[PDB]
RNA sequence: AGGAGAGCGUCUGUUGUACAUCAACACUAGAUACUGCUAAUACCACUGUGGAGGUAUAGUAUAUAAUCCCUGCCCGGUGCAGUAACAUGUAAACGGCGGCUGUUGACGGUCCAAAGGUAGGAAAAUCCUUGUCGGGUAAUUAUCGUCGUGCGUGAAAGUUGGUCCGACUCUUCACAUGUCGUUUAUCUAAAACUUUUUGAAAUAGAAUUAUCUUUGAAUAUGAGGAUCGAGAUGGCCCGACGGUUCCCUGAGCACCUUUACAUCCCUUAAAUCAUAA
RNA sequence: UCCUAUUUCCUAGUACCAUUAGUGAACUCAUUUGGUCUGAUCCUAAGUACGCAGUGAGCUAAAUAGAUACAAGGAACUUGACAAGCAUUAC
RNA sequence: AAAGGAAAGGUUAACCGCUAUUUAAACACAAAAAA
RNA sequence: AGGUAUGCAGUAAAA
RNA sequence: UGGUUCGAAAAAAAAAUAAAAAAAAAGA
RNA sequence: CCUUUUAAUUGAUUAUGCUGACUUUAGUCCCGAUAAACUACAGUUCUGCUUAAACUGAGGAGUCAAGUAGGUACAAACCGUACAAGGAUUAAUU
RNA sequence: UGGGAGCGAAGAUAAUCUAAUAUGUAGCUCCGUUCAUGGAAAUCAAAAGAGCUUUCACUGAUUGUAUUUAUGAAACGUGAAAAAAAAAAAA
RNA sequence: UAGAUUUAUAUAAACGGCAAAAAAAAAAAAAAA
RNA sequence: UGUAACGGUACAAGCUGUAAACAAAGG
């Protein structure tokens, strides 16, 4: 009998370093998540709170973002929509989302009335169209893309894995001597255009050297980490919010299809 | 029971990474302590409701009524200002215990009311004789952390605290002391008066927690005398076991001050004394998170714009340095803002002079914006950057800090909004500059 | 004794069985202070 | 495993243990 | 036995017993225990001990031999 | 077992509601014209009424039968295990199940509250869930959609997660023929369709049900196990005829409510284990046979060499095992029109 | 144990060739009390090595009564 | 034996719980028995009969029975 | 623990800790029987619990077991089912499956019976001093194959087989070989001898306790006769029926069996109120 | 005036009880040197930049337990290849 | 496939509960009712 | 995949 | 760093122990 | 003394008797795995096995037992020894 | 508590065995012993009589029950001990 | 009987339904002590 | 009532309760 419990924990657990390491791997890539996705993105409503309404409000979305294929969405947040639509967009946006609300509040509870029914037809099929836009066959993971790009590749890694600063500049005390690849993701479930991904060394990369052990050989965006992971033209602000059925990715720019956009 | 293999595997390999993540979160908790002190003993038996309306409330009730909504951080815009109304109706009627308490609320919330202390004051004063030293204390507290000066009556509280030292409080005493000396108002018979009675107070009545209280370089340098200095100093270094950041920071500053502007008293030290001083120099004592503020940071956009390099907010020596330019490293900067004069008027404090002045006799270059004149820019930044070129192109300030020209309430408050129209309208264009707005979608 | 036959068991002292016998250092036939 | 399971007592309902908030 | 407090061994303590084991001396009450570990202490609950001013007190902890003689005299020149 | 909820809640003889009703309209006279609309909306939906037979459970399963991207990119598994399937072609969920719409088995390993072993040969098996399904479909005139099939470690059949259409999840036995996104739903008015919940008294002869009442409203009880089903045989006013899977016929009171259709899995009897692991697996235990004992622990033991029974066979406890009866002669057949006979006599006549 | 309730007394019933000295844990043990001592001016070993009534200041001894 | 020998086991815990105080207490035994380090029911003659030479004043009989504040 | 084979169990497993690791038990599977749900069965406070919060593709009971081909005849007996009782059914229900004679006898006679043991193994874990013939050997009470000669066995209380398996019982070939004719040399020791340290045990009626030959409660250190110089130490066990933990019997005990007897519990058969209609 | 916000937040001295933080079955047990040796793991080791541990003295008898080496023969042994033997040997 | 965690606490949300409630500790700081 | 630092009640969701 | 304490969850009580002494007028 | 009586449960070479003491076996069996030196002019014996770092922002990756098993004079004594803020900021004093 | 109440065995006798004896005993639970148990006749007896209840001796190991073993302070009665009936319709 | 007199010995029974925790909503709920 | 645990006392099979062997002379 014993209450040791914390630090002074009873149990025996093994040493043996390789077992250790496949217990990670069963513990990160193996791990199992009750969750789905659109769970996530109710999690992060008020944050996505535009594309939360969509899926709930757009016939058929909520359907296909449920099902148990292994998806990954990027999801935009309400504050990427502001920043890079414009404000006529934005407004058509959230009209149509706040009609479709109305409309599925009266089922709650002429001409003219016939014209609803193709309202309701034309704007439902284009909000599905923008929302699936954002929605990739597959399970793609953070490292999965961050290694498809290169990074961790010895021979292509380069321009990001050595990122120097004038030190001088910014540590000054401490140098007195001083002071004298695009890779392709299949094609979103809307369109066949597949989608473009890259990566680039982050602003505070540069900065390592200066409080790190290193061992070299011979705007700017404020998101944290040493890498950024850059999908079709929108960069990732949080990954790997895993669900059971797939992945979702936070962007900080939507992926309006072309024939969405505007062409003059 | 047992598991399919798979199952037990993943089962045990989220077992293993829920200790190592135990483990590794418990790394930094070297300060965190089970058991943990809570005070109560100011707490009033009797009851009350904050929201009962002030109309049938007297003395008694609106004081622990103050009292209670201050601990309870219920900030309430309408509920204080409806117990300031109330609370000046009733000035007439307040006992010394209730007044204390109503400042003990109003300087423990911040609440920046001058009104109420303005019209509270002459009471204070004309009460003093029956005021005890919790309600002195709290007084003298509150006006302190809400900027309210009143040289005056700060120093009859003074007197009132000497002439009833037998029944003062050791901390109370202190505290009397500590915010006499930052808001200056002791004349120099005062200050000897005041230092001859904490030097025994803090010999016979005080151990080392009370003591460490006492540590406060402001006082150090413009109120204490010599051999209270020398007992300060020298009992610190007994007492620093017990102390904590704050108390060690004060603790350099003060020692930076005297050896500064007093080196006949850092001599009269003894060499065991200045060694455990110059030891103290060499440690890392805990910091809090500084920013600049919207001020500091617009000043800093013009004179980036102007094109003089800078860098802001970090910390040299004991001292917190605004702006500190690069290419010159010895001009310096610093943008004062309301909070760092005396209400209603633009008189410096007492830490503003003394740090300005160690600063300029170590070699600083200090120049100095003051929030009055920067509001009147308005948005303009050609303004701005002319303001800053013509005051680069003039001498720097003397080592001693002089007070600004006279001011009011009604200008402090005329002031405060436009600043905070001016703080609108810079983050609105800020951040709508940021924005694109370039996707136009055909969806209509 | 086991937890579950302790569960339904009873103290000793919950009845008078402790008062029934004379048993003492003295013998079998206890005699109380007080008589 | 549970050596009380079986007494009258056992996951009895009510109680003032679990109806502190009762009135 | 080989457990107990037989073979003077004594009743049991913490020191003697597993982790888990509660037992005190005696120590008054100072808090609280609160429900996530921690334990919240109110100094109000601290006995105060009432010290007087021993400071120029002409009272020692004994007293001189001649005080008995002294007293003796006093009291029998009474009583005769 | 009794482990669950109290029997204050479990135990009730006389049902006194057949219909669960949750509704929505302020008042009661609202309410009551909401339900004759649901009711009017169900029957004017329902088309189908002929009976579901055999044949044309048949005919179903043959249409129904005639009716690389998709994974976890740069997740090298396990060696050598995988899962049979992927999880967008598996027939089951291959999920878990809700975690709100279930609880801990609570494993008595076949001892009874005194603690001897009551019930031999049981294991301890796999950790299992009970999961609540309702045995009433007590929510009538309400249509739900069949998002997905479950397995089960309890039963013998397979789940359906049912989601009503005002988001309501259970868990109901699903059928042989159900499928995701079929719609069912539980009404006198319903059409005999597959899943669908119906009176006994409103059920063409010939048809075929499963999850059967004993007393109305107090939820299916007879006909669950995986493939089992029963036939309507006739017809009266108050009473319904039914032979069950065990070749009984017996009457059933017509407001008795039952499920159209054969239960799912009816391919459970085809496993073959292979080993007695699987077996162990499952929650069993080792058989000794009672003639490999000493004659003092079983009948049929003692003799020098093997030795056959020696008597009739026995049990443990000295009771004829093979032809004895042992239903009581005194207890009343009841509802009971005729009950089966042995086996061997059924197939040899 | 010191209150001599354990068994180890029934080996000692029996006769062994001899027993192991720990003599290097020991010497370890001993140098690091000598070096405890020595670094405040302590020659511990040498008053343990002194003769009943002998006094040696300093570290001196026969060779120094040889050569003075 | 079959690979590492057990034996019985000292276990405070069980020990304690099973055969301490209170669980002998729990028991059904002969309480009438002495027992040195546990409930029993032998009881004792008490305080002694005073000695005619001792001080009445401070011989003692009784504590329970005539406790006051 | 290799190559080639046989027997028993299919197999991986369990297993008597401290004389039995096996051919014994279990096992995947094929069957049979009971059970309509307050199910049967089990526990035996019984309006309770396990069964099971399961519902005849389920649960319980009893055999036989995994793969292939097969699984003959008998309901006379016993049990069970069936019916008011019969009739009748049920053997993968418990069980059983001939004798004396004519023509080596296809084919007859006669008695008996419910049926008269079928197919297939087969000198066998059954029979037995080493059955006939063949391979291996110089020599084969062994082993393999074969005959069906002798005794016989025998079909889910299962028959005959294919592959693989076993700290199982056996046959054979090969290898370097101290297993052997038959032993020797060197070295070490939880081996022995001396010494230092230090110290038991089983046993003991008493002993100053010889060999031959005899006698004797019948195989004597002690009794008759004859003969004969003895103590310790090292060794060896001829004797001292050497010392200390198998067989019969009692007006003794314990456990097991049931067409031994008696009693009790249960299930039937009933009875009795609740109980009025 | 292009950072996703330019958002005040260090450690209130701290109730009671446990702990010898290392080698090591360190437990039950007792012919109990606590600690060496007898097995995996625990430090990118020329065994971890000198660590942990080391118990009276003698003495050619045989017998025994082992280790090594056996000419030529090679199972002739034995109930039985039990036990042994091979699985090293120019480089 | 043999079908596997949810009590208390933290996070986010919601919130007309309460000194059973963050020092009578301190730092920082263009900052805030009504009119 | 027990509970972490103003603390008692209290609902939902969940790497 | 653990126990204690909330939960698991327990009168399934470790004799000489406690946040555990008659329980708010507490005199701030 | 003698006399009379005594219910003393009154006589022991023996119950593989009971509780003990003391002989014989006998000065016999029993002695666990590797050991040396510490010096008449410098030093580094040999062997078995290898987690022996003890701040580098991290209580130094556990539980359990010793009812205190590595403190202390060639002690089976006396005395002493588990500090969660680690107290020596003792770069002091001299 | 060999007193009183409830439940209630076997070893032993019967030369096995059954009844009966052991025994209404042991264990278990409950009273708590003269300030108690009990009790002032719808009693016992003979055609005469006794006079609540209780203890002792005799009648007597009788008449009985058990029918191989044993059990049996029987009833009436006789000689003694102790002696009691009932304050009390209110005030 | 001048004062003082720690802790344990699970006690609202100086008392009344029984029944865990010296005494627990009705019912489930069961008894030779 | 009885007993015990710790503590004090000659570190105790005695005595004793933090007032732990003694107050007897008080407006």
């Amino acid at each position: 009998w014993t209450r040791a419990s914390g630090m002074r924990n009873p149990v025996k657990w093994t040493r043996d370093w390789e077992v250790l390491n496949r217990k990670v791997y069963f513990a990160f890539d193996e791990r199992e998540i009750r969750r789905s996705m659109l769970d996530a993105v109710s999690a992060h409503r008020k944050t996505a709170s535009l594309f939360h309404r969509m899926i709930n409000a757009v016939p058929g979305v909520a359907h296909a973002m449920s099902l148990p294929g292994p998806h990954t969405f990027f999801l935009p947040s309400d504050k990427a929509c502001r920043d890079h639509l414009s404000p006529d967009s934005l407004h058509a946006l959230t009209e149509r989302v706040a009609f479709l609300e109305e409309q599925q509040r009266q089922r709650v509870g002429g001409g003219t009335a016939a014209a609803i029914a193709d309202r309701v037809a034309k704007t439902t099929e284009q909000l599905r169209t923008f929302v699936l836009a954002h929605l990739i066959p597959g399970e793609w993971r953070m490292k999965t893309l961050l290694l498809a790009c290169g990074a961790g590749d010895p021979r292509r890694n380069g321009s990001l894995r050595y990122q120097d600063t004038d030190r001088e500049l910014f540590a000054p005390v401490m140098y007195a001597s001083r002071l004298g690849s695009v890779f392709l993701l299949p094609p979103p479930q809307s369109t066949d255009e597949p989608l473009p991904v890259w990566v680039q060394a982050s602003r505070y990369a540069a900065f390592l050297p200066i409080t790190t052990s290193t061992n070299f050989p011979r705007r700017r965006s404020t998101v944290g980490g040493a890498l950024h992971l850059w999908v079709g033209g929108a960069l990732v602000t949080k990954g790997d919010l895993r669900a059971h059925n797939g992945v979702v990715h936070m962007i900080d720019k939507p992926l309006i299809p072309v024939q969405l956009l505007a062409s003059p | 029971g047992i598991l399919r293999p798979r199952e037990r595997l993943l089962l045990n390999a989220l077992k293993k990474e829920a200790d190592i993540r135990y483990r590794g979160r418990r790394m930094h908790k070297r300060f965190r302590s089970w058991a943990q002190q809570r005070v109560r003993h100011y707490w009033l038996p009797q009851k009350v409701c904050v929201t009962s309306d002030p109309q049938l409330m007297d003395g008694s009730y609106i004081a622990a009524c103050v009292q209670k909504a201050a601990t309870l951080r219920k900030h309430d815009l309408q509920l204080w200002h409806g117990f300031s109304k109330r609370i000046l109706e009733l000035a007439d009627s307040l006992t010394p215990q209730q007044m204390g308490y109503i400042f003990y609320g109003y300087g423990k919330s911040l609440f920046r009311h001058e009104e109420l202390y303005r019209g509270l004051l002459p009471f204070v004063a004309e009460a003093l004789p029956e005021f005890h030293s919790h309600a002195l204390m709290t007084v003298a507290w509150a006006l302190e952390r809400v900027r309210v000066n009143d040289r005056a009556v700060v120093a009859q509280i003074a007197e009132e605290a000497l002439a009833k030292k037998d029944l003062m409080r050791p901390a109370d005493f202190i505290k009397i002391v500590n915010c006499v000396a930052r808001m200056g108002a002791a004349p120099p018979s005062l200050a000897a008066a005041l230092s001859a009675e904490l030097m025994r107070v803090l010999d016979e009545k005080c151990n080392a927690l009370l003591f460490r209280g006492a540590v406060d370089h402001v006082a150090v340098a413009t109120l204490y005398s010599d051999p209270l200095r020398l007992y300060l100093l020298e009992r610190f270094t007994k007492t620093a076991i017990c102390c904590r950041p704050m108390h060690y920071q004060k603790a350099f500053q003060s020692a930076v001050a005297i050896r500064v502007l007093h080196p006949p008293v850092w001599q009269q030290l003894s060499k065991a004394v200045r060694n455990f001083y110059i030891r103290l120099s060499l440690r890392r004592i805990p910091q809090r998170a500084r920013r600049p503020s919207p001020l500091h940071w617009d000043v800093s956009n013009a004179l980036a714009k102007l094109g003089v390099f800078h860098r802001n907010t970090f910390q040299w020596g004991c001292f917190w340095i605004d702006i500190g330019e690069i290419d010159d490293r010895r001009q310096c900067w610093f943008v004062d803002g309301p909070s760092d004069f005396y209400s209603s008027t633009n008189e410096y404090t007492e830490a503003n002079k003394l740090q300005h002045r160690i600063l300029s006799e170590l070699g600083w270059n200090i120049r100095r914006v003051r929030w009055n004149d920067w509001v009147q820019l308005g948005t303009d930044m050609d303004a701005k950057v002319e303001y800053l070129r013509k005051l680069r192109e003039r001498p720097p300030w003397p080592a001693i800090l002089t007070d600004g020209p006279s001011s009011s309430r009604q200008e402090m408050v005329a002031n405060l909004r436009s600043a905070r129209d001016v703080q609108r309208a810079l983050k609105e264009r800020r951040e709508k500059n940021r924005q694109p707005h370039s996707l136009v979608m055909n969806l209509g | 004794i086991r937890p579950r036959k302790k569960g339904m068991r009873l103290d000793r002292r919950r009845s008078k069985k402790q008062y029934k016998h004379g048993r003492h250092v003295g013998g079998w036939n206890y005699r109380w202070l007080g008589s | 495993v549970r050596p009380n399971q079986g007494r009258n007592d056992y996951n009895q309902v009510g109680g003032k243990k679990r109806g502190q908030g009762v009135q | 036995a080989k457990v107990g407090p037989s073979k003077g061994r004594g009743p049991l303590l913490a020191k003697f017993a597993p982790v888990g084991f509660k037992k005190g001396f005696g120590a008054i009450g100072l808090g609280r225990h609160t429900k996530k570990g921690f334990f919240i202490i109110n100094t109000m609950l601290v006995p105060m001990f009432k010290v007087p001013d021993l400071s120029n007190c002409k009272l020692k902890c004994y007293v001189a031999p001649d005080t008995y003689r002294i007293v003796q005299q006093s009291f029998n020149k009474r009583e005769l | 077992s009794s482990s669950y909820l109290p029997r204050a809640a479990t135990h009730r003889n006389r049902v006194a509601f057949q219909l669960f009703a949750t509704p929505r309209e302020p008042t009661a006279s609202k309410a009551a014209a909401a339900a004759r609309a649901a009711a009017e909306a169900v029957a004017r939906s329902s088309t189908v009424s002929a009976p579901f037979t055999v044949q044309k459970q048949q005919r179903l399963l043959a249409l129904l039968a005639a009716s690389d991207l998709f994974r976890v990119h740069g997740l090298p598994g396990f060696s050598g295990f995988r899962p049979s399937s992927p999880p967008h072609l598996s027939k089951l969920f291959r999920g878990r199940v809700s975690r709100h719409l279930s609880c801990r088995r609570v494993n008595h390993l076949g001892r009874n509250n005194s603690g001897r072993i009551t019930v031999r040969f049981r294991g301890a098996g796999h950790f299992r869930r009970l999961r609540f399904v309702d045995y009433k479909r007590g929510r009538k005139d309400i249509f739900g959609t069949v998002l997905r099939l479950e397995y089960d470690p309890n039963r013998s059949a397979h789940l359906a997660l049912l989601q009503y259409d005002d988001g309501v999840l259970s868990y109901i036995l699903a059928t042989e023929v159900t499928r995701p996104g079929d719609r069912v739903v539980a009404s006198k008015h319903a059409s005999i369709a597959p899943g669908n919940c119906l009176p006994l008294g409103n059920i063409p002869v010939s048809t075929i049900v499963h999850n059967v009442e004993l007393r109305p409203g107090a939820g299916g009880q007879i006909v669950r196990a995986g493939g089992c089903y029963a036939t309507v045989v006739a017809k009266d006013r108050h009473f319904v005829t039914l032979k069950l899977s065990s070749t009984e016929v017996r009457r059933f009171p017509a407001d008795c409510w039952a499920t159209v259709g054969q239960v799912s899995n009816a391919a459970h009897a085809e496993r073959i284990r292979g080993k007695a692991g699987v077996s162990y697996w499952m929650g069993e235990r080792p058989r000794t046979r009672g003639k490999a004992m000493n004659p003092v622990d079983h009948p049929h033991g003692g003799g020098t060499g093997k030795k056959g029974l020696k008597r009739p066979p026995v049990s443990k406890w000295g009771i004829l095992c093979k032809g004895y009866k042992t239903r009581a002669k005194k207890k009343p057949l009841g509802l009971i029109v005729r009950r089966k006979k042995a086996n061997k006599l059924i197939k040899k006549f | 144990n010191k209150v001599r309730t354990d068994k180890k007394e029934r080996k000692r019933a029996f006769p062994q060739r001899g027993f192991w000295k720990k003599q290097n844990f020991l010497q370890v043990k001993n140098n690091t009390v000598r070096l405890a001592f020595a670094v405040q001016g302590v020659d511990l070993l040498k008053l343990k090595r002194l003769r009943w009534g002998e006094v040696r200041k300093g570290n001196t001894g026969w060779w120094t009564d040889d050569y003075r | 034996w079959k690979g590492n020998w057990k034996g019985p086991q000292r276990n405070k815990w069980k020990w304690y719980h099973r055969h301490g105080y209170w669980a002998t207490r729990k028991k059904l035994i002969d309480f009438t028995k002495y027992r040195r380090y546990g409930y029993h029911e032998r009881r004792g003659l008490g305080k002694p009969r005073m000695q005619f030479w001792e001080d009445p004043s401070h011989h003692k009989r009784l504590k329970k029975s005539i406790r006051f504040w």
